[PDB]
């Protein structure tokens, strides 16, 4: 539940 | 106009992107990396314009900005009068498969077994199951779950990986692209063909395709349905005939992802495309098919009828639904 993995 | 730079998974995709870029006179073009993480990062940098994705993969690359663009459509169960690009999808289902011989085994005592995943993150071969297990055990030691696995992307010396076996030198064990003999959901259905693993995570059609004569591989040319069963959630087993009671999920079709500003050029390309070497397209067999492989699955299913028009202009999230991107979060939790 968050951002980019990258 | 400009050209559409597909991203190639591994060197067997890119042999078959760089035929299809030799036969659309460039107006495809080819990128190529090791995994499809890599490739969602080329297509971010904007070095590649698009590829083909998994819905577990469309999650990652999702949640770093880029958007469904079309899905691939495979031959409905029902009759429609609508062409395959306006037909509505219908997504496939996940299921667990064993042999019918291994007669103990069914849901309730996967644990300690041998297990064959299409790859980390992928959904009927590692979101469904993983979380399913996550869920039911109320761990996320989801890593010492079976004894062994060939789940590819996951760390080559661990136990998730212990099953797999690389290329035709054994080099790239556990890589998840199809160098790795186990990859995919033809890889994963061939270990447990081959009795490498006791369960594989696929989706049913991987079951047909790849028996009764459907197949005329080596490992799959004298495979019998009959030899396989379905593990339903309720620990019972069944025939692979009564996949649509024993399923896992349903999960959303495989879909091109791109950036948002070339979705639009990529979408116009891509339906072009087809109309040249897509299911009874005009080149198709004569010159070119996009979705016949050399191999496997490659770039697209080979099951896939055309690459259809989405509904709702949708949102990654919209695209896979709240319910399987609740899921992936749940289970992305534990890592
Ligand atoms: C499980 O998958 C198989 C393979 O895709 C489906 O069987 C195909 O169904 C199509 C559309 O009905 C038929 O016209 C094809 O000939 C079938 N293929 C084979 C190889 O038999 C099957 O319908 C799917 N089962 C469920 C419940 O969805
Ligand atoms: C694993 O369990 C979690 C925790 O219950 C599930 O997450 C819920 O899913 C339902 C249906 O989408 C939602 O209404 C809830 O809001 C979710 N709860 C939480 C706390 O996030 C998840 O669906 C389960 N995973 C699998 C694969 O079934
Ligand atoms: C290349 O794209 C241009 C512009 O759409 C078009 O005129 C031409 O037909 C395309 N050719 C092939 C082979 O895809
Ligand atoms: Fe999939
Ligand atoms: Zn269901
Ligand atoms: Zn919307």
């Amino acid at each position: 539940l968050e951002a980019c993995a990258f | 106009y400009t050209r559409v730079v597909w991203c190639a998974v591994g060197p067997e995709e890119q042999k078959k992107c760089q035929q299809w870029s030799q036969q659309s006179g460039q107006n495809v073009t080819c990128a190529t990396a090791s995994t499809t993480d890599d490739c969602i990062v080329l297509v971010l940098k904007g070095e590649a314009d698009a590829l083909n994705l998994d819905g577990g993969y469309i999650y990652t690359a999702g949640k770093c900005g880029l958007v469904p663009v079309l899905a691939e459509n495979r031959k409905s169960s029902k009759h429609s009068s609508l062409d395959c690009v306006l037909r509505p999808t219908e997504g496939y289902l996940a299921v667990a498969v064993v042999k019918k011989a291994n007669e103990g085994l069914t849901w309730n005592s996967l644990k300690d077994k041998k297990s064959c995943h299409t790859a980390v993150d992928r959904t009927a071969g590692w979101n469904i199951p993983m979380g399913l297990i996550v869920n039911q055990t109320g761990s996320c030691a989801f890593d010492e779950f079976f004894s062994q696995s060939c789940a590819p992307g996951a760390d080559p010396k661990s136990r998730l990986c212990a099953l797999c076996a690389g290329d035709d030198q054994g080099l790239d064990k556990c890589v998840p692209n199809s160098k790795e003999k186990y990859y995919g959901y033809t890889g994963a259905f061939r270990c447990l063909a081959e009795d490498v693993g006791d369960v594989a995570f696929v989706k049913n059609d991987t079951v047909w395709e790849n028996t009764n004569g459907e197949s005329t591989a080596d490992w799959a040319k004298n495979l019998k349905r009959e030899d396989f069963r379905l593990l339903c959630l309720d620990g019972t087993r069944k025939p692979v005939t009564e996949a649509q009671s024993c399923h896992l999920a349903v999960a959303p079709n495989h879909a091109v992802v791109s950036r948002s500003d070339r979705a639009a050029h990529v979408e116009q390309v891509l339906l072009h495309q087809q109309a040249l070497f897509g299911k009874n397209g005009k080149n198709c067999p004569d010159k070119f098919c996009l979705f016949k492989s050399e191999t496997k699955n490659l770039l697209f299913n080979d099951n896939t009828e055309c690459l259809a028009k989405l509904g709702g202009r949708p949102t990654y999230e919209e695209y896979l639904g709240t319910e399987y991107v609740t899921a992936i979060a749940n289970l992305k939790k534990c890592s």
